[PDB]
RNA sequence: AGGACCGAACCGACUAAUGUUGAAAAAUUAGCGGAUGACUUGUGGCUGGGGGUGAAAGGCCAAUCAAACCGGGAGAUAGCU
RNA sequence: GCUCGCCGGAAGACCAAGGGUUCCUGUCCAACGUUAAUCGGGGCAGGGUGAGUCGACCCCUAAGGCGAGGCCGAAAGGCG
RNA sequence: ACACAGGUGGUCAGGUAGAGAAUACCAAGGCGCUUGAGAGAACUCGGGUGAAGGAACUAGGCAAAAUGGUGCCGUAACUUCGGGAGAAGGCACGCUGAUAUGUAGGUGAGGUCCCUCGCGGAUGGAGCUGAAAUCAGUCGAAGAUACCAGCUGGCUGCAACU
RNA sequence: AAUUCCUUGUCGGGUAAGUUCCGACCUGCACGAAUGGCGUAAUGAUGGCCAGGCUGUCUCCACCCGAGACUCAGUGAAAU
RNA sequence: GCUCAACGGAUAAAAGGUACUCCGGGGAUAACAGGCUGAUACCGCCCAAGAGUUCAUAUCGACGGCGGUGUUUGGCACCUCGAUGUCGGCUCAUCACAUCCUGGGGCUGAAGUAGGUCCCAAGGGUAUGGCUGUUCGCCAUUUAAAGUGGUACGCGAGCUGGGUUUAGAACGUCGUGAGACAGUUCGGUCCCUAUCUGCCGUGGGCGCUGGAGAACUGAGGGGGGCUGCUCCUAGUACGAGAGGACCGGAGUGGACGCAUCACUGGUGUUCGGGUUGUCAUGCCAAUGGCACUGCCCGGUAGCUAAAUGCGGAAGAGAUAAGUGCUGAAAGCAUCUAAGCACGAAACUUGCCCCGAGAUGAGUUCUCCCUGACCCUUUAAGGGUCCUGAAGGAACGUUGAAGACGACGACGUUGAUAGGCCGGGUGUGUAAGCGCAGCGAUGCGUUGAGCUAACCGGUACUAAUGAACCGUGAGGCUUAACCU
């Protein structure tokens, strides 16, 4: 859900 | 922060507190000595002593106020017939607390609350 | 206690019927305006024949508050409805001639003496 | 939330140093019967300060 | 009359809050939508794995789905840790 | 037992399915019960289920299944 | 997986107020949900009230507050001529008395005729039930008094709609 | 413009002030006619914007009522 | 007979997409943050053409040169891929100074007012809104001012989740297509009960050399430190005039903080009243339960702000930039080398709070203990009996004290709490009876009845006589004295 991910 | 506030909440709301005090006042006037917890006994002092002061004058209005605060006609009968002429001399202090150990189940501080006749 | 976005009525007959406070003048971070306090207003509703039109950004002075002013006697005078008298943006002089309704004796000072010599009650 | 490493048995005993239950200092003797009781409590046989209170 | 209107049972799940080692591996509370129909529900059948079924999202097929599970090839293979 | 409170198109009363003895009586309180327990849907011993008419079984059928022969298919099997 | 705030088909369904299987309080009946006792800090949860202001909050009026019933009056653009529309916006609502020793309505006995005779048909109104309205009076700060119970309007993109 | 880069295009309206909104103009980087174009009443737990009412959203929090948190007794975890 | 040209030639023969993805690894290798560096960026200086009527150096400073900082854009790949959660907002901050305001000065192309520029200075302060996801920016309106940076572009085991950056869907464009796009658009689960350090509070133990109860000195530590406007001097000094002070003195505000409820208010589910529905007390009347405190209307005490008091200082010391006095070196000159004086919101005090665990454990006052013996490793020794003192703790009633401890008052030789009495307050004319009325209801009794937390009293009730801990004159050495 790419909010905590370092993307 | 409770600065000069009387009354104990006793982990109830207002309706439960008032109904519980009415039941305990009925049981205390009925049996003349009851076992209870300690802070409920102190609050029961502050509840049941104005009823005995109300019994010191016997009229229709005072008996209707006692019925409005006890809702038992046998209780108001015993008040206005026995506890009125018996407690007529002493001014306040119609009741007596005595501590009696602790409860076996929840380790609650026990007390006997009784009337000063016995 | 007039702060910003407060909708005040107009006490004199400058033409506006309803104004809105957009800034309480005097001092950084000032919150409120009492009677003696100038406010900056915009005009939200005007009469069709008046001296000022809708959208004018000018100054006014509060004359009545619902919160009310306190006298040194311990008293307090609370009106009903908030009101202001409209002023010239730089000259600080009132625009309309007659002033409707009561004002306070707290207002007694030079420019507002020019105001207060028009009102029916003080 | 969790510890970085477990505490010792030493730090456990130092923490539990304040958990000692206080004893009653001394029970008081009634005047008539002589039975021990707590202060300001009635006896088991229902005496308080030399007066039979409960039946 | 009406895939009509308002609104309970019933079916669903729009918003917020709480819960997030839960009371609950999908809830509760307070509002919310449909509510005579392209409705909902019971009981029983039928379709099956490169197959089914899909008012279509690669959704669902027993808390498992860009190929279910079980068992066997099988100690697959691993220049990788 | 007496008061107080709560539900009451249910938090009441009958069943189907699903459980399977949990029903009732006496006795016990190690474990179970999120505490204590003298209590229990717990342990233990006994008791309890009575039908021509209620239901199943039974007669008949739906969707569907199986299917003598038959047709088809390397075999298994498929369809009828 | 639990003595788990979940799920699970049919039958019955009383009183008062209510259009009602909603909702409020009750009946028959069944329960107080297998840890309690105190105290009455911060903080958290679920609520109640709030001076002056009234969206200044914020990504955004999110969440709350508000609105809410019946009868009557009135209601625009636009339109596929059905709608829009409950548009919008108002007014009156309690209790008592009188009309009216309860009316209009509903039911309709005893009696009296007819008969082809009974579970028949006509008059007749007892008795019961019973709105809604107007007038007059009265009480309250407030009469849809609680629970219950639409926020409304203007412009616009997309998809006709269920 | 659900399409526009440059860009918050420029002008107008709405605001005290408007990168969003509405109306226009065409310079259409890179619309366009059944992978439909342009409208459109009604509908939508649809997207954007404005207004009235309403309010603890806010200025700026205050107090109260209950359930935890705190103390006492009983039982008694977990991640690490 | 091989552009087997990827030329030591995997096959005779081979392109893509994955944001639906999966696995094994990697900080061997990128994005974020840190490190090193400093081209770039920012700040400072050097020379000086030229502008400034003349006049480089009031203010700018070309052509070029030298540094600083780490501070933008970068470079490198040192840490991290068996996880170091992003932009913005909120809450809370903290430091630097390269100072935005306030304060102190020098020069001015400084008449005054107001500026420009440079030096010193970090005590305090340093907006609200519209638009935008925005930081930024534009804009509106204020202000004394609307500083610039560091702190993982501070801050998600503190909150949010609008933006980017998962899965849905669409537009433009690219692609034959699956799909792709620092291009847009609508929608989209933010876990954690704190062990340790830290910090805010609040206790127990022991120590401080006999024990105890008090009151202090204060080493040291913290808080605080902002500023506008008006009036007077004075429309004076200055200036043709328009304008218009320095210095000094009061008043009155804004923001901020501390305190407290006398006022004005809020709250006041524990007080009084109204009222709707229903159930019950046999019924009427009167009450009670439930309906969010059923809905409301007032409101006591407490708590509290929007209410009301107070504060920021003056002074002193030592100074920064700066200005001097005397004065040589260097017959002069010179604020400086000797010597002397001034000089800021910074520093040290002055104001307020904590504070002797200040182990360097301080001082002062008061009070309390004045008994016998035995043993042994005759030691600052052990033991036995007798005495338990001042005081403390425990218990109880409690408190405008409190999470619990603690703190404070009291314990009958007594007002500590409840009750009771009287008052006050609040609400608004109780019930019953009688009259008027057909009635709802009105009137009289009646400003009645009821009243929480308030006030002044009163032993009526509960605070029991005791038991428990704590001891029995307190080491050595040296000095100074007293008998
Ligand atoms: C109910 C409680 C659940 O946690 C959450 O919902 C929170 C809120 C997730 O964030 C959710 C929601 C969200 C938005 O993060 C808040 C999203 O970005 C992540 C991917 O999932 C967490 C924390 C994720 O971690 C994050 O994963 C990232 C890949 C890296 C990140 N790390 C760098 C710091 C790390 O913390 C992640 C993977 O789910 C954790 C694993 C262990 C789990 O699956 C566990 C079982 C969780 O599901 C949970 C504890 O039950």
């Amino acid at each position: 859900m790419t909010h905590s991910m370092r993307l | 922060m409770r600065h000069r506030k009387s009354g104990r909440q006793l982990n109830r709301n207002s309706s439960h507190r008032q109904a519980m005090f009415r039941n305990m006042a009925g049981s205390l006037v009925r049996h003349e000595i009851i076992k209870t917890t300690l802070p409920k006994a102190k609050e029961l002092r502050r509840v049941v002593e104005p009823l005995i002061t109300l019994a010191k004058t016997d009229s229709v209005a005072n008996r209707r106020l006692a019925f409005a605060r006890t809702r038992d006609n046998e209780i108001v009968a015993k008040l206005f017939n026995e506890l009125g002429p018996r407690f007529a001399s002493r001014a306040g202090g119609y009741t007596r607390i005595l501590k009696c150990g602790f409860r076996a189940g929840d380790n609650a501080p026990m007390a006997y609350i009784e009337l000063v006749d016995r | 206690m007039i702060q910003e976005q407060t909708m005040l009525n107009v006490a004199d007959n400058s033409g506006a019927r309803r104004v809105m406070c957009i800034k309480v003048l005097g001092g950084s971070h000032r919150r409120y305006a009492g009677v003696g306090d100038i406010i900056k207003i915009t005009i939200k509703e005007a009469i069709p024949r008046g001296k000022v039109k809708k959208g004018d950004v000018l100054k006014a002075v509060v004359v009545r508050t619902k919160k009310g002013v306190r006298r040194p006697d311990g008293s307090v005078i609370r009106f009903d409805g908030n009101a202001c008298v409209l002023l010239n943006n730089n000259s600080e002089q009132p625009i309309g001639t007659r002033i409707f309704g009561p004002v306070t004796r707290e207002l007694r000072s030079e420019k507002f003496m020019k105001i207060i010599s028009l009102a029916p009650e003080v | 939330a969790v510890q970085q490493n477990k505490p010792t048995r030493s730090k456990r005993g130092m923490r539990r140093s304040h958990d000692a239950l206080t004893a009653v200092t001394s029970l008081s003797v009634d005047k008539t019967s002589g039975e021990k009781h707590l202060r300001h409590h009635i006896t088991a046989d229902g005496y308080y300060r030399g007066r039979k209170v409960i039946a």
